[PDB]
């Protein structure tokens, strides 16, 4: 009535479907799968944002359900704000793949 | 990989504006001549 | 049978800058040979049909 | 008798722009009508009014083509 | 919205060339078909 | 409706697999009787040459034009009439 | 028939004809006007240095461009439904004529009573006499009663084709295998032109429709004439 | 490497790139048939000599416009090239079935001209109805070969539609919802949607039409049992949904343009220009029988189909008002493509009134197959979706490929064509209500004035189909390269430079979800 | 180096070679209707197998080999081949439309009834009935079949799967007979057009289905399919239920209710 045979994704996996798999299993998302969470945005506080070059591009949702969504490069230095609500957001370069 | 910016990004070379032109008005030129000659082919069948 | 994915993986993810439609080998690049021959000649032989069908034979 | 007919008159079971059942209808009628008649023995002239009124309205290449083919056996409808 | 200047700037005398050019491709094959048009009517 | 059986505490491959052989190959091996019983040719009916059936507005592409690609001698009459 | 440099509707040789007139001016109007304004508008935000750059509250001024055009559309329905139900309303014909759609010309068919019957065909350039209008006339008209309701019963025996006469608001096609009914009524007596109004082939643009609208009497000794 | 960039892409730039070129060809194609349309009626009398020969003319010039020029441009040209931008997207869900979307067409536009090479060509209406486009009243391949053309055609469409209905929904930042997608996104979403549902209908149709001449069945045929007007209830049932697919990506780049040089961060209520769309897509479906009023259908059936239709004018007004009062308060930039927006919003609301005049049973009855359709269709068909993809054109040139056009010489081009238009379309009206039909090579006497104006006006618009090619040409030959863009905050498209890189948003962007 | 999780496909030469197919398939069904000959035809037919072949190849390759079918990838195709079924929901609409058209509304011709005068139609009772519970049948055991992957047994998965496919050929056969022994045929007016061209479509789509299912047993046999990542299995068997769905309208349609 049962038995075995089928190999599962732990076993067999590869690529890059093996990656988000291994990296989702230690809580990591390196490749943006998710919706990152927002800090207070103060000058103090500021959003994260994590990048592999020197500049990424940063789409901010000024007020929740707004229906435009501010856009602009993120550079690395010191902290940008966002050109309609002000929030700000920092770079932190590098990585990925060890 | 493939070549990026300005006049590289076309299946079509912009590197002489005459040659570029020459280009252009066989491209349009076809196809706006082709109805013509499409109806001069019906004519001439009878 | 026996599982040999595990092979397939290895040569199929193999560091040669082969696209994937010949990175199988040889067999790959007659297939598409074949295939290409198959469509450009065709498509060539039914731009002649068109041209004979193109005028009367009363 | 009780005629007196000018045209076709209104029939409430056809009352849109598609007549196309209604002439159907009444040359099925007439020559039901015309061969019990002449069957049980009587008189078709009591299948007079359905005459008048498909003639009124069936165009002739289809009067035509119908009497053709009850003559020829291939008349798909119930006479 | 700015840009540079051209980098290989298309004079006056080159832009009436280039707009007789493209007015004559168009024209030219269409006007020959159309002036021959009685020629093939009956022919 | 619910059918008239039970399970549904877990569906799963044992269950299927239970309805695969207990339910729906026994309806197939039934009809299937059924079938291979009330079959038997039917006296085919006289042909009339109605004007709505034999259709010929273009030749068809194949064999000399006026045969159906399933044409089955048996049944099926040409314009003219069933074949010798 | 259409005169040169006609701008609108042929005028009405029957009521309802007459009647479509009232109904296309009505229309007409709310088409100048919220066209017009549509204009207006667009001049009137491109005129002016001011400027309010910032967010726009909508849900309130959607209300008024929303139940507005509704009432307009309301105010069109309604005599536009008017006028369909009307022309519906059913009438007893004093007379059946059918018209068959050929291959370039109509036939017509007078059953009632007799079985008259002829083809219709556009009298050709070459042939017309002097004053006579060119692709408009035809050898033998469709005469008919003037003042009189009848039936008009439109087939053909080909392709598609479609049986029109502007002045009297008519348009019926001719399909094969259908016998379409539609009603004609003249106020007046004369001639009145249409034209083949389904693409049928090579031909569509010289397949017209003449009507003869007579008096009574004059209508019934030409049916005798004519078997 | 330029037969794998070019023949074997699957990028969304380059294939993007592929429709512009092809859909500008096409409508070079189409522009000499609307010509030769417009000569042969420019003088009473015959010119061509030869009405099926006109026919075929008629009937080709809609199909090249339609499927091979309006289609390929706004939906292959500006959706690939857009779409994957605004979302922040590394390219379409399917970019190898993309390519095959894009090179169905050539194929399926060699098998539409072969259909007017061989025999008598198609001359039958773009509308195709038997039993004039049956195999007795046409025999011969030609009318197989436009059914084979609209197959191919079809099917790239069908499948371009699952791609960008799948890219839009499946490729968005994980927190950017759907209620935060550029409005030019819903609109190719939309469109999509009406693609799927239509396109399959109309192929069972024109299927039955190739069986009825092929294979001796009779869907079609009185004499089988068959019926010509089911055909037209299918093709119709395509066919409507199919005219606000020509339309709906126009008000998406309208919507963008008229927010851009409004100097407007966004377009003026978003949320009712999503239900406007949505609801004109809906609506859409249920009206298909304002093309048969004449065709003997019940009176109640009318009153229905009249009353549906007008409804549609309401979420249509909407998306009008909205263009209206995002103009309002603007800094006005007098900009080419605004030109063009602007034109669009008078020209197209013209059209969708006279629409509203067509919609009423009782009057289409005498408008219906009359020049006054023509001069409808022309308006907001025509006129609308041409004017909404030069707007476009002229806007996002620059983003397509790094230079920049003369704004002087685009602004004559749209005044040229503005006076072409009007001059050859206006005078339609009044044909059509005097009573000239559709589909004539010639007409009775009375109506030469209108005609003469009307074939002159279509030599104006020639002359500015002409002075594009060199416009185009101009901006090339010259080379000026972009280096800024205005209010790329709200425009994403533009952010990636111009040209942007051949994959961009490698690294996507970065949205809170707050 | 790429950090979102989406599928760049290798620049390939499938797209063109199937467009080109299509041309060859079109043109050559024209030369076969006008201009009697098949070669066209032939090697339409050819490159577009091989095109499929090759196509859906690299896509197995870029999947089970390569690992390019991240979650967010079998999303999209997971909308894809949802999106694929409605449009040919909507093809077979049209053929229902114009079924119910012609025989709800019957013209003279036909005498003014359905089914027509001299249409003796086959009994719903006997092999559509049989048809019938085959399809439905492979319905159970394509259900039992996605389970036991899910659960990890390769051996009843497999076996399965074969009964489905039996299933699918035992209606394939079964059709092939109905349309050799039917009195009537597609030149038999509407109602021969009708039924024809339909169930003929049908027929097309069980055929292209039951393919579809042995390409999937194949893969199966290679051990392709994990029990968790398996997307080809599940178009597979939605596409054999829209199959199944549609015979179902059919038979009530046409068979029954058309008899
Ligand atoms: C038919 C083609 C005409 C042949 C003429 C070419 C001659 C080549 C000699 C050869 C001399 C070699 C010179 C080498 C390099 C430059 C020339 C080029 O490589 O040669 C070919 C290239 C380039 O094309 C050209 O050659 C010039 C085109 C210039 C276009 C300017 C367009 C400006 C508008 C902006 C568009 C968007 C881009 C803007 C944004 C920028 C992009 C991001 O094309 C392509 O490979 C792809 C285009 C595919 C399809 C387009 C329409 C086809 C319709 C076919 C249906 C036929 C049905 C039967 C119909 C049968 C007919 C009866
Ligand atoms: C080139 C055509 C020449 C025509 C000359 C007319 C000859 C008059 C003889 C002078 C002889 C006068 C005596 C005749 C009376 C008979 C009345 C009637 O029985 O016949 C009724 C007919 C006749 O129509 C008239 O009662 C006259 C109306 C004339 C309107 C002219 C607009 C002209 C705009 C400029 C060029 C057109 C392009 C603009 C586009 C306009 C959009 C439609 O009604 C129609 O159905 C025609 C129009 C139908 C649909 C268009 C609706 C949208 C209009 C938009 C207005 C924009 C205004 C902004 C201003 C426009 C700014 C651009
Ligand atoms: C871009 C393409 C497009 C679009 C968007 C439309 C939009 C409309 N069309 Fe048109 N139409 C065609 C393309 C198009 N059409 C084509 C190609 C044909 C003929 C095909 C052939 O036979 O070959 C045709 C045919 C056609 C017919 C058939 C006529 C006949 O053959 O006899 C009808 C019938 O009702 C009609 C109606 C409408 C209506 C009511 C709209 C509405 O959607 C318009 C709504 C818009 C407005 C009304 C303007 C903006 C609104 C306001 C400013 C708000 C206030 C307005 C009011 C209160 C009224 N159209
Ligand atoms: C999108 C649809 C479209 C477009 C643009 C046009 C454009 C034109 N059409 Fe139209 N036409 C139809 C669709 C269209 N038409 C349809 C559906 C029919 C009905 C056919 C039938 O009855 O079966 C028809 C019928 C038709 C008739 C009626 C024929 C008859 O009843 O006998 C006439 C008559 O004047 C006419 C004229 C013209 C003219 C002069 C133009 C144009 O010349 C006007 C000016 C527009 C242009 C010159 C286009 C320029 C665009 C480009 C060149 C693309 C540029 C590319 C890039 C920038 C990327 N057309
Ligand atoms: C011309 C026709 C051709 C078309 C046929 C279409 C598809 C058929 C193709 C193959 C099907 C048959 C076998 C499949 C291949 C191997 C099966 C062997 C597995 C087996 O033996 O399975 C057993 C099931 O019995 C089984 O087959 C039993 C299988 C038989 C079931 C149907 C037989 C009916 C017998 C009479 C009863 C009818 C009464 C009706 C009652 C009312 C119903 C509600 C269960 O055992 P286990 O110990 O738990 O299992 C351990 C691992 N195997
Ligand atoms: C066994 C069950 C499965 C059915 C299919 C198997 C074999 C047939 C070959 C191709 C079928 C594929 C699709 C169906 C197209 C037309 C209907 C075919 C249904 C069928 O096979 O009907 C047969 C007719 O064959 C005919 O004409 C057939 C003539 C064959 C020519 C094919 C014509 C091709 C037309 C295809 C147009 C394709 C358009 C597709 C558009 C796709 C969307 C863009 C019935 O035979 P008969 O002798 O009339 O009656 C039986 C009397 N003993
Ligand atoms: C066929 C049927 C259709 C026909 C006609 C429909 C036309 C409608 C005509 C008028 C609409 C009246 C709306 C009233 C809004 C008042 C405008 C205003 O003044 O705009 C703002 C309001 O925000 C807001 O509503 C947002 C800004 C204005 C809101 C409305 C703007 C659009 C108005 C229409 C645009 C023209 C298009 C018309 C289409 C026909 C100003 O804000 P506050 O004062 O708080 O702050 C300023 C700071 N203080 C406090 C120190 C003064
Ligand atoms: C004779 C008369 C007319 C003939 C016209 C014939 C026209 C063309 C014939 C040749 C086409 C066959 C070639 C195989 C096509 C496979 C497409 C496919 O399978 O496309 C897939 C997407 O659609 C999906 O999923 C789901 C969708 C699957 C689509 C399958 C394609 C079938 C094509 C026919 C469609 C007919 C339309 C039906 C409606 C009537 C995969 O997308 P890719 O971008 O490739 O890859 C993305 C990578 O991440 C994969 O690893
Ligand atoms: C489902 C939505 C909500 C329903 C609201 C109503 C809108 C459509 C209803 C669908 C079913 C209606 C059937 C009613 C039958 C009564 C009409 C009838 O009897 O019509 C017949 C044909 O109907 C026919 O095919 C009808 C066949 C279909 C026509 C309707 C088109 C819709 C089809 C596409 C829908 C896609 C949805 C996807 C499905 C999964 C025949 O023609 P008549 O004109 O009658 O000829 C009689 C004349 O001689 C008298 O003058
Ligand atoms: C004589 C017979 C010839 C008749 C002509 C048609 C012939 C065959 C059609 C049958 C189609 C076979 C399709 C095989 C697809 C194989 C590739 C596949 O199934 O690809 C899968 C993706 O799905 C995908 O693209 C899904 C792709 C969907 C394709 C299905 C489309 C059906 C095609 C219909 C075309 C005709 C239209 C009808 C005409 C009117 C790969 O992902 P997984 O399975 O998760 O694997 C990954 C795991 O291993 C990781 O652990
Ligand atoms: C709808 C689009 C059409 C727009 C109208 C076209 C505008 C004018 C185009 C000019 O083209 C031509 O002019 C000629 C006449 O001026 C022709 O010459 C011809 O006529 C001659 C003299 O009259 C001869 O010298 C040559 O043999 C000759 O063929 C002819 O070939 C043609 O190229
Ligand atoms: C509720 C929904 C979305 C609101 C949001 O979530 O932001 C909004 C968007 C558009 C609105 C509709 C459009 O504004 C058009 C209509 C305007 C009338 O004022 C009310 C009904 C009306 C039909 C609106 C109802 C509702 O308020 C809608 C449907
Ligand atoms: Cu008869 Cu047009
Ligand atoms: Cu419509
Ligand atoms: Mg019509
Ligand atoms: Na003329
Ligand atoms: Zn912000």
């Amino acid at each position: 009535a049962s038995g075995g045979g089928v190999p599962t994704d732990e076993e067999q996996a590869t690529g890059l479907e093996r990656e988000v798999m291994l990296a989702a299993r230690k809580g990591q998302d390196p490749y943006n799968i998710l919706a990152p969470k927002a800090t207070s945005g103060t000058k103090e506080d500021p959003n994260l944002v994590p990048s592999i070059t020197n500049k990424r591009i940063v789409g901010c949702i000024c007020e929740e359900d707004n229906s435009t969504v501010i856009w602009f490069w993120l550079h690395k230095g010191e902290a940008q704000r966002c050109p309609s609500c002000g929030t700000h957001y920092k770079l932190v370069p590098h990585q990925l793949a060890h | 990989h493939y070549e990026e910016g300005p006049g590289k990004n076309i299946p079509f070379s912009v590197e002489n504006k005459w040659r570029l032109l020459a280009m252009m008005t066989l491209f349009f030129g076809s196809g706006f001549a082709a109805p013509f000659f499409i109806v001069r082919h019906q004519l001439l069948k009878k | 049978f026996e599982n040999r994915v595990a092979e397939k993986q290895k040569l199929f993810q193999e560091d040669n800058g082969l696209p994937v439609h010949l990175k199988g080998g040889a067999t790959d690049n007659i297939l598409y040979r074949v295939t290409m021959t198959l469509c450009l000649g065709g498509t060539l032989y039914s731009l002649y049909c068109l041209g004979w069908a193109s005028f009367p034979h009363k | 008798k009780i005629k007196n007919y000018q045209t076709a008159p209104f029939d409430s079971r056809f009352p849109n722009q598609n007549q196309t059942r209604n002439c159907w209808q009444n040359y099925l009628d007439f020559h039901r009508c015309e061969k019990a008649m002449t069957a049980k023995g009587g008189d078709v002239s009591v299948c007079e009014w359905y005459r008048r009124v498909y003639k009124s309205l069936c165009p002739i290449s289809w009067v035509s083509t119908w009497d053709d083919r009850r003559a020829e056996g291939t008349f798909p409808g119930k006479i | 919205i700015t840009a540079k200047p051209a980098k290989t700037p298309t004079s006056p005398k080159e832009q009436a060339i280039g707009l007789s050019v493209t007015f004559l491709s168009f024209l030219l094959p269409a006007g020959w078909v159309l002036y021959h048009l009685d020629n093939y009517k009956k022919s | 409706a619910s059918a008239a059986k039970g399970d549904h505490g877990g569906t799963g491959a044992r269950t299927w697999r239970f309805l695969t052989f207990g339910l729906a190959l026994p309806s197939v091996a039934l009809c299937t009787l059924n079938s291979w019983l009330h079959s038997g040719h039917r006296e085919r009916p006289a042909f009339i040459p109605y004007h709505h059936l034999r259709i010929r507005t273009k030749p068809f592409s194949w064999g000399d034009g006026n045969h159906t690609f399933f044409h089955n001698p048996r049944v099926n009459p040409l314009p003219t009439g069933y074949e010798k | 028939m259409a005169y040169p440099m006609q701008l609108g509707f042929q005028d009405a040789t029957s009521p309802i004809m007459e009647e479509l007139l009232h109904f296309h001016d009505h229309t007409l109007m709310i088409v100048f006007l919220i066209s017009s304004l549509v204009l207006y508008i667009i001049s009137l935000m491109l005129t002016t240095k001011l400027t309010h750059t910032s967010t726009m509250d909508a849900q309130e001024v959607e209300t008024i461009w929303t139940i507005l055009p509704a009432i307009i559309l309301i105010l069109i329905a309604l005599p536009s439904l008017r006028i369909l139900y009307m022309m519906d309303e059913i009438n007893n014909p004093s007379l059946t004529v059918k018209t068959m759609g050929h291959q370039w010309y109509w036939s017509y068919e007078y059953t009632d009573y007799e079985d008259l019957s002829f083809d219709s065909y556009m009298i050709p350039t070459s042939e017309l006499k002097p004053g006579e209008l060119r692709l408009l006339e035809v050898d033998n008209r469709v005469v008919l009663p003037m003042e009189m309701t009848i039936r008009m019963l439109v087939s053909s025996e080909d392709v598609l084709h479609s049986w029109a006469v502007p002045s009297l608001g008519l348009k019926t096609d001719a399909i094969p295998g259908r016998l379409n009914q539609t009603t004609l009524m003249s106020s007046r007596p004369g001639l009145y032109y249409g034209q083949c109004s389904e693409i049928c082939g090579s031909n569509h643009s010289f397949m017209p429709i003449v009507l003869e609208l007579v008096p009574l009497k004059y209508f019934e000794k030409w049916s005798a004439s004519m078997l | 490497m330029f037969i794998n960039r070019w023949l074997f892409s699957t990028n969304h730039k380059d294939i993007g790139t592929l429709y512009l070129l092809f859909g500008a060809w096409a409508g070079m194609v189409g522009t000499a048939l609307s010509l030769l349309i417009r000569a042969e009626l420019g003088q009473p009398g015959t010119l061509l000599g030869d009405d099926q020969i006109y026919n075929v003319v008629v009937t080709a010039h809609a199909f090249v416009m339609i499927f091979f020029m309006v289609m390929p441009i706004m939906i292959g040209g500006f959706g690939n090239w857009l779409v994957p931008l605004m979302i922040g997207a590394p390219d379409m869900a399917f970019p190898r079935m993309n390519n095959m979307s894009f090179w169905l067409l050539p194929p399926s536009f060699l098998l539409l001209l072969a259909s007017s090479m061989v025999e008598a060509g198609a001359g039958t209406g773009w509308t195709v109805y038997p039993p004039l486009a049956g195999n007795l009243a046409h025999a011969g391949a030609s009318v197989d070969l436009t059914i084979f053309s609209l197959h191919l055609a079809g099917v790239s469409s069908i499948l371009g539609a699952i791609n960008f209905i799948t890219t839009i929904i499946n490729m968005k930042p994980p927190a950017m919802s759907q209620y935060q997608t550029p409005l030019f996104v819903w609109s190719v979403m939309i469109t999509a949607v009406l693609l799927l549902l239509s396109l399959p209908v109309l192929a069972a149709g024109i299927t039955m039409l190739l069986t009825d001449r092929n294979l001796n069945t009779t869907f079609f045929d009185p004499a089988g049992g068959g019926d010509p007007i089911l055909y037209q209830h299918l093709f119709w049932f395509f066919g409507h949904p199919e005219v606000y697919i020509l339309i709906l990506p126009g008000f998406g780049m309208i919507s963008h343009i008229v927010t851009y040089y409004s100097g407007k961060k966004e377009p003026f209520g978003y949320m009712g220009m999503v239900w406007a769309m949505m609801s004109i897509g809906f609506l859409g479906f249920i009206v298909w029988a304002h093309h048969m009023f004449t065709v003997g259908m019940d009176v109640d059936t009318r009153a229905y189909f009249t009353s549906a239709t007008m409804i549609i004018a309401i979420p249509t007004g909407v998306k009008v008002f909205s263009w209206l009062a995002t103009l309002h308060g603007g800094n006005i930039k007098w900009s080419p493509a605004m030109m063009w927006a602007l034109g669009f919003i008078f020209l197209f609301t013209v059209g969708g009134l006279t629409g509203i005049v067509l919609a009423n049973s009782s009057l289409d009855i005498v408008l219906h197959d009359t020049y006054y359709v023509v001069a409808h269709f022309h308006y907001v068909l025509s006129m609308g979706a041409v004017f909404a993809i030069m707007g476009g054109f002229v806007h996002w040139f620059p983003l397509f490929s790094g230079y920049t056009l003369n704004d002087t010489w685009a602004k004559i081009h749209f005044a040229i064509m503005f006076v072409g238009v009007n001059m050859t379309f206006f005078p339609q009206h009044f044909l059509g209500l005097s009573g000239m039909p559709r589909r004539y090579s010639d007409y009775p006497d009375a109506y030469t004035m209108w005609n003469t104006i009307s074939s002159m006006g279509s030599f104006i618009s020639l002359t500015a189909v002409m002075l594009m090619v060199f416009i185009i040409w101009e901006a090339f030959a010259s080379k000026r390269e972009v280096l800024t863009v205005d209010l790329t905050t709200t425009n994403l498209e533009w952010l990636n430079g111009c040209p942007p890189p051949y994959h961009t948003f490698e690294e996507p962007t970065y949205v809170n979800l707050k | 180096h790429q950090t979102h999780a989406y599928h760049m496909v290798n620049p390939s030469p499938w797209p063109l070679t199937g467009a080109l197919s299509a041309l060859l398939m079109t043109s050559g069904l024209t030369m076969w209707f006008h201009f009697n000959s098949m070669t066209l035809l032939m090697i339409g037919l050819t490159t577009n197998m091989l095109t499929m072949y090759q196509w859906w190849r690299d896509v197995i390759r870029e999947s089970t080999f390569q690992g390019h079918h991240t979650p967010a990838v079998q999303k999209g195709l997971r909308y894809g081949m949802i999106l694929f079924i409605i449009s040919e929901v909507l093809f077979f609409t049209g053929f229902f439309w114009a079924f119910y058209h012609s025989s709800l509304a019957p013209t003279p011709e036909l005498g003014g009834c359905w089914p027509p005068t001299g249409i003796h139609p086959l009994n719903p009772l006997e092999v559509p009935l049989l048809n019938t519970s085959v399809l439905l049948a492979s319905g159970v055991s394509i259900t039992w079949a996605h389970h036991s992957l899910m659960e990890g047994d390769r051996k009843h998965m497999l076996q399965a799967l074969f009964i489905t496919i039996t299933l699918g050929v035992y209606f394939t056969l079964l059709q092939a007979s109905e349309y050799y022994e039917a009195p009537f045929t597609i030149s038999d007016g509407v109602y021969g057009s009708t039924f024809f061209v339909a169930t003929g479509f049908h027929g097309l789509h069980v055929i292209i289905g039951s393919t579809f299912l042995i390409v999937c047993f194949f893969r199966q046999l290679k051990f392709h399919f994990t029990s968790n990542h398996h997307f080809g299995f599940e178009a597979a068997a939605w596409y054999w239920h829209f199959v199944d769905v549609v015979w179902l309208f059919l038979y009530v349609s046409i068979y029954w209710w058309g008899s």
